């Protein structure tokens, strides 16, 4: 006459592979997503100032082509240069292209 | 939408430290890795019958 | 694990435990039955948590920086730029890599540790009326009832009462 | 504690010890005294000192370097100088803050780890004529005076001479 | 190590033991013998081929870079791509540093560790028919074969088979 206790603890059906030191697949009961690896594929409007170039490099807003009359004065936390934007005014060229488009985007 | 981090695939979600969408960025982002996937245990092992 | 319970000296863990990380399972008179441990479930996992707050934290806010794709070929200074970016990226890779695999070693030891703990404290509670079986497992040598496997979970077994019996019973 | 012995089955620390960081009290027919262990509080301390050796440890020296602040808008190369800090800097930040956190965790369990290790050894000593009750206290069942006390603590108690007297008192 | 076993309660290694990184010796009525323990030491060396594979690892592969050699004095360019590369080397030998130093600490616990779980092993198969004489030896206080102490060995002893025997030459 007596008793027996057992000590235990719990498992899962649905257990996960991560990695350790020792160890390249060992399985835990859970575990969470470190990286981020998927987007929603819009940019959100919120809470960054976004301005859209639609069809304007900011260096050709910045001289006033005149399709991109529509930007003068405005401002921006982050401006987006599309792939479609297009020049339309006197042929042009700047030296140090990539400084001039840093600063004054910046 | 509201997002605080934005790469030019569109913004992405910042509860993770790390992501595999774009070396761009800007605003309050995880820092990129080269790695698609990195779990972090959560728990013991499961060892079942 | 480092203690040589969670796939050690306990074969298996129990799908159905349900309600906590860690418990026990008893057989008397009455039958079986099985509870968790609150206290070590609760350990583990604070544990856990400090560890995921450590690591969900706040990501650094950068805003104009450098750029990362050019379109054109222009030499000494883009090397430079490139070069710049992939040694960032394949140090932030790596340390990425380091710590994953460190936390997780560290998780599932951290975890073994509270089973043997509970264990621990278990043996302890019992003094001489009980034998380790080894499998995890304490044969408890007097008749011992649901309210008495209670006052075990609940940490208020007086073994001075069932002393006598068990000695008796343990030695023959 | 990874062990389970500070800040687990020892409820709480002795201020009172001042001369070690680890130790005896007992309680017997001449009354209650302390005395701290040399040896595991060298122990503890020999592993911490290494650690600090390792970081205390000679700082690199750079002299010549590249500019970090900057008086004039310039743009493209002063936005990689810029960039080259601050991605070095955050290296750097990140590995100080990981380091840290090991190093401490790594701390608080090794000293957990000594005081287990003495616990053990003296279980070890006892054999059969004392029982653990439970919070870091044996229980000795014999006549033990301050001098018996004393060889416990010096390594060189002889646990044949007790135990006769040790088992009959246990068992009955 | 944090366990307490190498370099601890077992005194020192044995040199002649050739054919497993851990084992048994034996002094019975036939005289004495030693076995390795393939299970313990399998473990030891899995994990550490675990920590080998992943560092041995496929290093990554790079093309084109930046220069870091120069042999005319050029001033802000080059001290800006001599200070990106001496930025990466100080990250990677820290990193080296860091990996070497925790891999070691952590090789030196692990195996400390196996000991340890079989040792413990041990002492529960015995049950009540053995002490731990504290220096890592068992005293087996029944009269014990080759083929008995095989079958400690195997993980097939019944202790209940000796256990009347051994009690009574415990306790006397
Ligand atoms: C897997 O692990 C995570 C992290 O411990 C768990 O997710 C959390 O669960 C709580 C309570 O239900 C939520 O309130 C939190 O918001 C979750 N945190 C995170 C990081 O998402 C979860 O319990 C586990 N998943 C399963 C299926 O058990
Ligand atoms: C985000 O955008 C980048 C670049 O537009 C994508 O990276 C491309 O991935 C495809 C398929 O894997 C490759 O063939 C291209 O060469 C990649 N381009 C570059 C520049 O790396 C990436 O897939 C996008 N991320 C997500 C998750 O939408
Ligand atoms: C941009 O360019 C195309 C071609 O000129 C035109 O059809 C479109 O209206 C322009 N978009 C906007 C919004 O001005
Ligand atoms: C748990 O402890 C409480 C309070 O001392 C006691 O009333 C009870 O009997 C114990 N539980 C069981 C199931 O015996
Ligand atoms: C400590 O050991 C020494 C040397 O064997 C012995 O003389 C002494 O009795 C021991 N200490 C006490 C307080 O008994
Ligand atoms: C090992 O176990 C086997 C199989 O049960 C048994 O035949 C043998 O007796 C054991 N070994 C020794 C040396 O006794």
């Amino acid at each position: 006459p007596g008793a027996t206790l057992c000590l235990g603890h719990h498992a899962v059906p649905n257990g996960t592979l991560v990695k350790t030191i020792t160890n390249d697949q060992i399985e835990v009961t859970n575990a969470t997503e470190l990286v981020q690896s998927s987007s929603t594929g819009k940019i959100c409007n919120n809470p960054h100032r976004i301005l859209d170039g639609i069809n304007c490099t900011l260096i050709d807003a910045l001289l006033g082509d005149p399709h991109c009359d529509g930007f003068q004065n405005e401002k921006w936390d982050l401006f987006v240069e599309r792939s479609k934007a297009f020049s339309n005014c006197y042929p042009y060229d700047v030296p140090d292209y990539a400084s001039l488009r840093s600063l004054v985007a910046s | 939408c509201s997002s605080e981090c934005i790469t030019p695939n569109g913004s992405i979600p910042n509860d993770k430290p790390f992501q595999n969408v774009n070396k761009i960025t800007y605003g309050a982002c995880p820092k990129y890795v080269k790695q698609n996937t990195l779990k972090l245990a959560t728990g013991m092992r499961n060892v079942p019958e | 694990g480092i203690f040589g319970a969670i796939a050690g000296f306990i074969e298996n863990g129990w799908e159905g435990m349900i309600d906590g990380w860690y418990g026990f399972r008893h057989q008397n008179s009455e039958g079986t039955g099985q509870a968790a441990d609150l206290k070590s479930t609760q350990a583990a996992i604070d544990q856990i948590n400090g560890k995921l707050n450590r690591v969900i934290e706040k990501t650094n806010e950068k805003f104009h920086q450098i750029e990362k794709e050019f379109s054109e070929v222009e030499g000494r200074i883009q090397d430079l730029e490139k070069y710049v970016e992939d040694t960032k990226i394949d140090l932030w890779s790596y340390n990425a890599e380091l710590l994953v695999a460190l936390e997780n070693q560290h998780t599932i030891d951290l975890t073994d540790s509270e089973m043997n703990k509970l264990f621990e404290k278990t043996r302890r509670q019992l003094r001489e009326n009980a034998e380790d079986m080894g499998n995890g497992c304490f044969k408890i040598y007097h008749k011992c009832d649901n309210a008495c496997i209670g006052s075990i979970r609940n940490g208020t077994y007086d073994h001075d009462v069932y002393r006598d019996e068990a000695l008796n019973n343990r030695f023959q």
